[PDB]
């Protein structure tokens, strides 16, 4: 769909940020670049989830709407809940 | 004046909390909790 027109919760849904720190984790846990700078981490999950805080996570969400359609929301544009 | 519009910020975000979330398993919910007390009854 069109950026505008968009309907979703702009809030990122417990689903979607359990997967994106999974799936970041699994980046940086094979040699991927880190988008934040890390201070005494050697843990993935530590890291993806501060990637998360300062909004730096490389990942577009596609919402499948349930008439076959979808939006991509970028973890940027979204609101973190926690 | 400034405790009430200290109350209205909340009242928001409190209720931006509460909204059902995109995806949960509903049917899942709604059959375990009316067939827990079951067996209790």
């Amino acid at each position: 769909q069109a950026n505008q027109k968009r309907i979703t919760t702009p809030y990122m849904t417990k689903y979607e940020r359990a997967r994106v720190l999974g799936t970041r984790a699994l980046q940086i846990a094979m040699c991927a670049p880190v988008m934040v700078e890390l201070e005494g981490e050697t843990d993935p999950l530590l890291i993806a989830m501060k990637e998360l805080k300062a909004r730096k996570i490389p990942i577009i969400i596609r919402r499948y709407l349930p008439d076959g359609s979808y939006e991509d929301w970028g973890v940027d544009e979204l609101i973190i809940t926690d | 004046g400034e405790a009430f519009d200290w109350l209205l910020g909340e009242i928001e975000s409190k209720f931006n909390q509460a909204i059902a979330h995109p995806g949960e398993m509903v049917g899942a919910l709604a059959a375990q909790s009316l067939g827990e007390p079951a067996t209790q009854m």
